């Protein structure tokens, strides 16, 4: 099967440096204390998360320097072709939410809420293509939605490796064809990188290509991800006075 | 499998999916009668309190443990329903299942309405009820016997409670049954079970699905079932006579 | 060309390294030199 | 129960030294502990100690019905498990969220990067093939688990042999070693894991670092890169926020060790290869360390096994017989009898009616 | 009786229906403040490398050396001298634990509080008994935060005649954003019941105590006229706090009248809500211009 | 929790026909069901009753006839809760809720004539139709019960069920043939899909649709299942206290005049957004 | 910029299962035209190869004319192609991978006037479907909707012809553009291209021979080899009296033709050779002296049924490289070449085809079908190198 | 199980000018009561109440960890191996009954060496084994 022709255009008709269309929202939910709405292509996720309050259970497992991120992962049955249902014990979710932990434990700066709990909760309502960046961006937008300060904007983005070229935001049908997928976590103002993530194989001369591809792709998520944020602000502004 | 238990063949179809014999015809009867019952109060020696319920074909055990540590200025109840693997048609997952959970919960909304737990702060009553056959309606003795186990050990509440149960003919022409079997349900549209206290004449929990739908039927249903909670009351009550004047006597 | 720079920059450590000497030393301390 | 506590000198004292780029054990910045390998006596069976780390390989094989959908290839389990002897915090059902971790590097790296061959694993399709299941077990923790348990996991997949089938017409047949000899199996390659810790924010690392070292440090950065020039995974973890120029040199670095690494795993294999095929002694047995206190070696005994009759024979016959009273069953009604003192009445009836 | 079904309107963005545009400074997370010589971070900011960076989204407020950012959506933070409204979710031997929608739990201690009998009678270990008797679990007051404790903790102390457990009447909790700080947070409205605003989110209504600590149970029947009076207040708060408005005496009070000619029960729809709030923007507009 | 002096004040309230929203003992709260909100599958709700929010979605699949009848096809129910409504429902936690709207759900929906069985089978034991009901809770704000028992009777008058002409015929090609084309489909005639209605009971006094405040101060309630017709199918008691013969009587009667009202108005709302097709657009969660 | 849709898709699984995916696609402004009268260079800047403009026409198949007359538009005689890349996508998902490889290397040649169109990826030629539909119709719809575009950005300067085979486009599509036909091939060549009556010979050649062509795919219906049968109709059958059962081989010079049964049996035909090999037992009828061939007339036979059932173990080969480039990369099915003439070829998965191209491997057989012209099979062991004596 | 200090068990200690002491560090310190019937406790200073060294000890050294045989064989009057181990590198020891020992010598290797060299002194008997392995270490 053809993955990319010889003019140059994917299976859906974008080029290889060229992301999908994104359409964001803040401010779902009333009851919680934050929310976020994103749907990057055609993949719907969204996110809730809960302020800094007191320690469920009272248990003596309180951190005595910084606060505690407790972020979880569920996926609906439909999410896809199949109905393919599984119980709350799955391994994929604990990792994929372990992984958010690890990289929102490290661009929150958490050493401002001494004994307390952060609750994240990500909901995918429909997966085709990269999950991982499409819950990472929407449990950013709503822990901005939280009012939770933070040393910048994380943004992630993958990449891939097809017939000596590099990609941008693959597809379900592109990575599920045995290619050197990749992703990371990135800060825009330092470039620095929070996580990062391969599988398959990939000769070393390519790394820094794909690498670079993907960084930049996510530095053009920033770009449109901050003309929403800039709204919002602008329309509470607006609304207060 | 399961790494607690003995492990066994992996699939195992019954042979009643292969049983060659047709489903044979209940038949008939009076639908104004009761199956005589018999009831026994502390059977067992080493629980607090225990009662044995056993009434034609069905076969029911419930023991009551004492209260233990751990709405408080109120004392929980916990509950436990299981049913023995050996009784109906096929067998049953000993894990559990979800018919296990639905009727525990529906015995735990119908024996709290009794006891008065405003005077066991920061404590808990655990009730265990096993089901050694299933010869008919079980809903009813689940509740009828809980409720002696309760009175025989020595917990207080306000009153007892006494179950039924009814279903629903399939003929051209249905009428509402009392005290059905197995022969006269798995044929039936419908099923109503009531729990009734029957000095302060309140109904305690109410249960029923079917393919009735004209409210006209389901008074009567429901009133039937409250006539037959006010005729199982005496038998209930020499039995706690008797049990209170063999404990009583065994001093 | 690129491969020997880096050669000599990442072997193993050549013959008398301290390494070495305290596992030499922890082994003749656990030895048996009565038998 | 829980681990000793980490104090504020030892701290001070790692952090003085890696500024000084010096460390404890003395081994420079770009070394590896020291590596050793045993091997048991049935097929697929290791025992590596890296440092003074130690993991046990065993693979087994064994033969299924292949699911529905990929009738033509064999599936392959793997389960990591963590022994509460590998430190005192390990504990069954106490530490899964270092379990996830494991299992997932091992198996995306064992798993993805196609190196055993499934393809050939088969007997028919749509019908019974082989299933083989990798096992490991960590015995002693002295940090950097995950180095220990690939090499680990490498040897004693390169150390397996299948049993064998004999297929022609639509017939089937199982051998034994002593109707047709084990056969190999087939590798394509041979994918190494190596790990860097980074210290005071990415301004130092150090390779294969230990335990005292782990707890002293930022975060963690693995990088499984088979043999040749080519990588098959990488995962950043823990705290560290990483540059660009690093990655590259970590590349450098994994492919410079993975071939000093390979070389050694070679020479062992066809060392022990060697040994298998002169004839000589081989084992669990034939590896206790003899100018050691700690071992002694006995040939057998017969110890005397001369007056077991006599003893026997005069035991049974010293002792009191069975005796003579014998019971009587009683008969209720047909279906229930009691024996012993009995009861008094035929039965109870109207007692208190 | 009808059940009225409605259907979902899409929402029109950058709220041109009245048309401003801002003269503030606004700025993101990650965002390079001014850089001057010498500046104090404020809360909200941080620094990097010779840097103010942004950490919240809001508008930047200096007064004469601070660079500060406001963010609209936190949570409570406690100040000296500060009504608030709390419940209590914990009675422990010798305190309470009061949930106040801050990032801690607030501690209510046996030494500062107003026991039943008014006066100096005594003080020793026998009150410690049935101090868990008539403080018991979820049961309203209204204190006074006394200190800040040295982890964002805030005790709070009930050493008055004004503050006390509360009796009938209902609880509408907002933001802990949209009360205006005042030096009169008690108000006595003339319409038939009262309000307390505390500055922690939590507003109780409840009718007037007639004529004139929580010794009076006064558990009787209100009056019928009084209902409908806090029913129109409760479903005016909903409504002033929901779009902007920031609460205060007079902006009930206008929405409330603004409120007499049509029911208390048909004030649900998304439209009557809007022509109550323009009426009471023009008013203010035209008092207060 | 809410005080005692709160109960006390609502449930005279209650007793006077004044409540804190300001509506009657019988009033009704408003709700912005809506259709056709998620791609993948064959059929969508969304019930907003307040600060509830529910989201559902039917999946229509083959499978094999059960071995008492062959010519039928059945239902499976999972009531998902998310973790996101609410922070106790964290991880584990949600199961216990969830399994007791499934096994609800299932009483309401097991009779012969709940929408139909012969339509869902093709061949008599060797295929049928399964239908999967997939109910996913977003938030909580009290009467849980209409709320998701009007999204799945919105959700089941929104399935497909794409048509297949597939000859049996072992010398014809009996392996699963579709139709071929992306939009030919067959309605589900749902018209007399059932509805579970709550009736909350305060002091002597019967409420409907309870807020969370106000069902904390009830101390029983019972479920009524009925059809657009006026019929009942399940009728379930919940709640910590005793109601009293009589009340059964004089609650029945509000449970069938809202039941009526409740199903005319929805057949009415929903042919009314029927009415008018591909136009309107579709706004949800944007 | 782009335009987002979406398009869902049928896809039946080999285990009967299909499904409702669904998938995506996005629209551009700026379709490049590969032409040299396109009235704006910059916006696409035409970066490939392009066009002169001598000549007289422009001449597009709609789908079929290069679905099978495809072999005609070679002749370097012939100028002025542009094909639709809705026609090489019918064709690739249509014809195998064959005829599509020669379209593309036909494309990607210097020779030809041969250039590709993004139809699908230009934003007012594209046109989703409507109620009551096929895949012929939308086709022709979106192939004429796509000559007008084509006609209106040229500013009605070069006469487009469309060329079709389908009668109805002629009769209503070609009346309502002027500058534009819908005529058929033979049409088409008569009025512009006489001195080509090579292709004319050429094309009567292959329109004859396609009349057959539904007659033969007609007459071939759903089944391809004699369905099998029981074992007790075999023992009755050896019993009664009508069936001999014996060895059968074959010849090597000529290996699908001379089959041969052992009490000789000419076997003629695969279709009559009913899926078996060599060395195997098969029990066979006798047939009418009237249907006896020529080596004179001997009694051929027909097989019903295997008693007893002999296989072994072969040696094969892989393809070559350029016939796996375009295999994909992950080409699941592939097809083995062994190596005695006596055998066929046999259809198997493997995923490694493009590193063992220098390698003999080993193979085995577990089940032949019908829905196949060949028997399936499966990967077993390698063998040595091609070139060195071991 | 874990000891119990008390703030004014350090010298000069009172409620008000209590000593400075943090979580996660070592102090040097003698028992008063360690029956099986309680968690063990600890004082500080001294019997009469003068500190002789003791309170909270060390800041450039390093804690390893020995068997107790170790220790019970450093700790005898007739044992000369601190006084050897000192020629080469000079040092100060403070030993631990709980299996505990903080060094200090000049220099980092010198610290390195001590602590790696000291924990297999229980074994290599002296004589034709000490003075061997001494001059290998020399360097």
């Amino acid at each position: 099967l053809e993955l990319l022709s010889d003019q140059g255009y994917r299976v859906d008709g974008r080029r290889a440096g060229e992301l999908r269309k994104i359409q964001a929202r803040m401010g779902v939910f009333a009851q919680a204390d934050g929310s976020a709405y994103i749907e990057q292509g055609n993949t719907k996720a969204l996110a809730v998360v809960y302020g800094p309050h007191e320690i469920r259970g009272s248990r003596a497992r309180a951190l005595p320097d910084r606060a505690l991120v407790n972020c979880q992962y569920s996926s609906a049955t439909f999410s896809t072709g199949e109905r393919k249902r599984r119980p709350h014990g799955d391994r994929k979710s604990c990792e994929m939410g372990l992984q958010l932990r690890q990289t929102f434990e490290a661009a929150i700066l958490t050493q401002l809420h001494p004994r307390s709990q952060i609750d994240i909760y990500v909901q995918v309502l429909q997966a085709d293509g990269g999950t991982y960046a499409a819950c990472v961006n929407a449990a950013t937008l709503a822990v901005l939605d939280a009012g939770i300060p933070m040393r910048d904007f994380v943004c992630a983005c993958s990449a891939g490796f097809v017939d000596g070229t590099a990609l941008a935001d693959l597809s379900h049908v592109e990575e599920a064809a045995g290619g050197p997928q990749l992703a990371l976590a990135l800060l825009p103002a330092s470039g620095q990188i929070a996580l990062l993530e391969m599988d398959a194989r990939l000769h070393e001369d390519h790394l820094e290509r794909v690498l670079e591809a993907a960084a930049q792709a996510a530095r053009d998520v920033h770009t449109l991800l901050d003309r929403v944020v800039r709204q919002h602000v602008r329309e509470a502004s607006i609304l207060l006075g | 499998g399961d790494h607690r238990r003995i492990r066994g063949p992996e699939e195992s179809q019954p042979p009643q999916l292969y049983a060659a014999d047709e489903e044979e015809a209940p038949g008939t009867r009076d639908p104004t009668r009761l199956r005589p019952v018999y009831a026994r109060a502390g059977l067992l020696s080493q629980a607090k309190g225990s009662a044995y319920l056993e009434a034609g074909g069905t076969k029911v055990l419930c023991a009551v443990s004492g209260p233990r540590q751990a709405a408080a200025l109120r004392g929980r109840l916990l509950c436990d329903f299981r049913r023995a693997p050996f009784a109906g048609r096929r067998r049953r997952a000993p894990p559990g299942g979800c018919e296990e959970r639905e009727l525990a919960l529906a015995l735990q909304e119908a024996l709290e309405p009794a006891v008065r737990l405003g005077r066991y702060p920061r404590a808990q009553l655990e009730v265990s009820a096993l089901l050694l056959e299933d010869g008919g309606s079980a809903l009813a003795a689940a509740l009828t016997a809980a409720a002696l186990a309760l009175a025989d050990a020595g917990v207080e509440m306000y009153d007892l409670v006494v179950g039924c149960g009814l279903s629903l003919a399939p003929g051209p022409a249905p009428t509402w049954l009392l005290d059905p079997t197995r022969l006269e349900e798995e044929r039936a549209a419908a099923g109503l079970t009531v729990a009734l206290m029957p000095v302060l004449n309140q109904v305690a929990g109410l249960l029923g699905s079917g393919e009735g739908g004209l409210t006209e039927s389901w008074a009567e249903a429901v009133r039937l079932g409250l006539e037959g909670c006010q005729r199982l009351y005496p038998v209930l009550q020499q039995s706690l006579v008797r049990a209170a004047r063999r404990r009583g006597a065994a001093a | 060309n690129i491969i020997q720079e880096e050669y000599q920059e990442y072997r193993q450590t050549k013959g008398r390294s301290l390494y070495t000497l305290l596992e030499e030393i922890r082994d003749l301390a656990l030895l048996d030199v009565s038998n | 129960m829980k681990e000793t506590p980490l104090s504020n000198c030892e701290r001070r004292f790692l952090l003085r030294a890696i500024e000084e780029k010096k460390r404890l054990d003395g081994r420079q910045t770009y070394d590896y502990r020291n590596i050793r390998i045993s091997f048991g006596t049935d097929y697929g069976c290791c025992i590596v100690e890296l440092g003074k780390t130690r993991v046990l390989g065993q693979v087994s094989c064994e033969l299924v019905s292949p699911k529905l959908n990929r009738a033509t290839e064999g599936i392959l389990f793997f389960n990591l498990e963590l022994s509460q002897m590998a430190a005192p915090a390990f504990e069954p059902g106490r530490q899964s969220d270092l379990l996830v971790k494991l299992n997932r590097l091992m198996e995306r790296c064992l798993r993805n990067s196609k190196c055993i061959d499934t393809e050939s694993l088969c007997v028919v399709a749509g019908e019974k093939v082989w299933q083989i299941r990798v096992d490991l077990h960590l015995l002693n923790h002295d940090g950097n688990i995950i180095d220990a348990a690939s090499i680990a996991a490498i040897v004693a997949l390169c150390h397996f042999r299948r049993p064998d089938v004999s297929v022609q017409g639509d017939e089937v047949t199982l051998y034994t070693p002593e109707e047709r000899d084990p056969v190999p199996l087939s590798i394509h390659h041979m994918p190494i894991c190596v790990s860097f810790a980074f210290f005071q924010q990415g301004t130092y690392l150090l390779v294969d670092p230990n335990e005292r070292e782990e707890r002293v440090m930022d975060g963690l950065l693995v990088i499984a890169m088979n043999k040749h020039r080519e990588i098959c995974t990488i995962q950043s973890s823990g705290g560290i926020m990483l540059l660009k120029d690093q990655v590259l040199r970590c590349s450098k670095i994994a492919g410079v060790k993975v071939a000093e690494i390979t070389e050694l795993i070679l020479k062992a294999l066809e060392n022990d290869q060697k040994v298998r095929k002169e004839g000589g002694k081989f084992g669990f047995a034939e590896s206790i360390a003899n100018q050691r206190i700690t071992a002694f070696k006995m040939e057998k005994a017969p110890i005397d096994t001369s007056d077991v009759e006599e003893k026997a024979e005069e035991i049974i016959a010293e002792a009191e017989p069975p005796s003579e009273v014998v019971s009587t069953p009683v008969l209720w009604t047909p279906g229930t009898a009691q024996i012993g003192e009995g009861v008094e009445n035929s039965w109870g009836d109207l007692e208190d009616s | 009786m009808a059940m009225e079904m409605r259907l979902p309107v899409a929402r029109k963005p950058l709220s041109e229906r009245l048309g401003r545009d801002t003269k503030k400074h606004l700025v993101v997370p990650g965002d390079t403040i001014t850089t001057d010589t010498g500046f104090m971070r404020g809360h909200g900011t941080y620094m990097g490398e010779e840097k103010l960076i942004a950490s919240v989204a809001g508008s930047v407020e200096r007064v004469n050396k601070l660079i500060c950012v406001k963010a609209l959506k936190t949570r409570y933070i406690g100040e000296v001298g500060d009504i608030v409204v709390g419940r209590i979710t914990e009675v422990q031997q010798k305190r309470w634990k009061v949930e106040t929608n801050s990032r801690l739990d607030s501690v209510l201690l046996l030494s500062s509080m107003n026991l039943p009998g008014g006066e100096l009678r005594r003080r020793s270990a026998e009150d410690e008994l049935a101090m868990r008797g008539f403080l018991q679990e979820g049961d309203l007051i209204s204190a006074e935060v006394q200190a800040v404790f040295s982890d964002g903790a805030v005790s709070l102390h009930t050493r008055s005649l004004k503050y006390g457990k509360l009796g009938q009447g209902v609880l509408v909790q907002v933001s802990p954003s949209l009360v205006k700080r005042q030096k009169t947070h008690f108000h006595d409205l003339p319409c038939g019941a009262s309000v307390i605003l505390g500055n922690n989110g939590f507003i109780w209504i409840y009718p007037t105590p007639e004529h004139k600590g929580g010794f009076i149970a006064n558990l009787e029947p209100v009056s019928l006229a009084d209902r409908e009076v806090i029913s129109r207040l409760r479903n005016c708060i909903i409504s002033l706090v929901t779009q902007r408005m920031m609460l205060y005496d007079t902006s009930i009070l206008y929405c409330y009248e603004a409120s007499l000619p049509h029911q208390i029960k048909d004030i649900l729809k998304p439209e009557i809500m809007e022509e109550i709030v323009m009426e009471t923007r023009q008013r203010l507009l035209e008092q207060e211009g | 929790t809410l005080s005692e002096a709160e109960k006390v004040y609502i449930v005279h309230g209650v007793q006077e026909d004044l409540r804190v929203d300001g509506r009657g003992c019988e009033d009704y709260r408003c709700v912005e069901v809506e259709t056709d909100v998620v791609s993948n599958t064959s059929g969508s709700a969304r019930v907003k009753l307040g600060h509830t929010d529910i989201l559902v979605g039917v999946k229509a699949e083959m499978g094999t006839p059960k071995l008492e009848k062959p010519n039928e096809g059945y239902l499976e129910f999972f009531v998902d809760c998310s973790a996101s409504a609410t922070p106790e429902f964290e991880g584990r936690g949600g199961d216990d809720l969830g399994t007791e709207i499934a096994n609800t759900l299932y009483r309401i929906f097991n009779n012969k004539s709940s929408v139909d069985l012969k339509t869902l089978c093709i061949s008599p034991r060797e295929h049928c139709w399964v239908l999967y009901v997939d109910v996913l809770l977003l938030e909580c704000g009290g009467n849980l019960f209409d709320a998701i028992s009007i999204a799945v009777k919105a959700a089941l008058f929104n399935t497909r069920i794409p048509r297949v002409r597939v000859l049996e015929d072992e010398e014809g090609s009996k392996d699963i043939e579709l139709s071929d084309d992306p939009y030919d489909c067959i309605r589900l005639s749902v018209e007399n899909v059932p509805c579970i209605v709550t009736l909350c009971k305060i002091g002597y006094r019967h409420v409907v649709d309870a807020t969370l405040q106000e069902e904390a101060c009830s101390l029983a309630s019972l479920l009524v299942s009925v059809t657009s017709k006026g019929v009942v199918t399940c009728m379930r008691k919940v709640g910590k206290g005793s109601l009293d013969p009589e009340s059964i009587f004089e609650m029945m009667e509000t449970g069938k005049r809202v039941g009526k009202v409740l199903h005319a108005s929805l057949q009415s709302v929903v042919h009314k957004e029927e009415s008018l097709g591909p136009k309107r657009q579709k706004v949800g969660f944007l | 910029m782009l335009q987002k849709r979406e398009k869902v898709l049928l896809l039946r699984t080999f285990q009967g299962r299909t499904l409702r995916i669904v998938r995506e696609h996005y629209l551009r402004p700026c379709v490049p035209c590969h032409s040299p009268l396109c009235p704006q260079p910059a916006a696409c800047s035409h970066d490939g190869k392009l066009l002169s403009s001598d000549v007289t026409h422009y001449v597009i198949p709609d789908w079929k004319v290069v679905q099978d007359y495809l072999e005609i538009l070679e002749f370097p005689e012939l100028k002025g192609i542009i094909f639709m890349q809705t026609a090489c996508q019918a064709v690739q998902h249509q014809r195998g991978r064959r005829q599509y490889n020669k379209l593309r290397n036909l494309l990607k040649d210097a020779r030809h006037d041969c250039i590709l169109f993004a139809n699908e990826f230009q934003q007012c030629c594209y046109l989703p479907r409507e109620r009551g539909e096929s895949m012929e119709k939308w086709q022709t719809r979106s192939i004429y909707n796509a000559a007008v575009w084509y006609y209106h950005h040229c500013q009605d300067r070069m006469p487009i012809v469309m060329v079709t085979e389908d009668e109805e486009a002629i009769q209503q599509y070609g009346s309502e553009t002027e500058g534009v036909f819908v005529i058929t091939f033979k049409n088409y060549l008569d009025n512009f291209w006489p001195d080509l009556k090579a292709a004319h010979e050429l094309c009567d050649s292959i329109l004859q021979s396609r009349r057959e062509r539904e007659n033969e795919s007609q007459e071939s219906h759903g089944k391809e080899y004699p369905e099998h049968l029981p074992l007790e109709v075999l023992e009755a059958g050896i019993k009664s009296g009508r069936y001999i059962q014996g060895i059968l081989n074959v010849n090597k010079h000529r290996a699908q033709i001379e089959a041969f049964v052992r009490l000789d049996i000419l076997i003629h035909g695969m279709k009559a050779r009913n899926r078996s090999i060599h060395g195997d037992v098969v029990v066979v009828e006798l047939l009418p002296k009237n249907e006896w061939k020529g080596r004179e007339p001997m009694p051929t036979g027909r097989v019903v049924g295997i008693l007893q059932k002999n296989w072994r173990d072969y040696v094969v080969t892989f393809p070559s490289k350029e016939e796996v480039q375009s295999q994909g990369k992950n080409a699941q099915k592939i097809l083995v070449t062994p190596w005695d003439y006596r055998i066929p070829k046999i259809r198997i998965s493997t995923q490694q085809a493009e590193t063992l191209q220098d390698f003999r491997v080993v193979v085995r057989i577990d089940s032949w079908e019908s829905t196949s012209v060949y028997p399936n099979g499966h990967f077993v062991r390698v063998l040595g190198r091609i070139g060195d004596l071991e | 199980e874990p000891a119990s200090l008390s703030y004014l068990s350090f010298e000069g200690a009172t409620k008000r000018n209590r000593p400075n002491v943090q979580v996660g560090d070592l102090i040097y310190g003698q028992f008063v009561v360690a029956n099986k019937d309680m968690e063990p406790e600890m004082v500080c200073i001294d019997s009469c109440g003068r500190a002789n060294g003791m309170g909270v000890i060390g800041q450039d050294g390093l804690l390893f960890k020995v068997t107790l045989g170790l220790i019970r064989k450093l700790l005898a009057p007739d044992c000369e191996i601190i006084q050897e181990v000192g020629k080469l590198h000079p040092l100060e020891i403070v030993f631990g009954m709980n299996g505990r020992i903080w060094v200090k010598a000049k220099t980092i290797q010198q610290t390195l060496i001590l602590a790696n060299i000291l924990e297999a002194c229980e074994h290599m008997t002296s004589d034709q084994r000490k003075q061997i392995f001494s001059r290998l270490a020399e360097s």
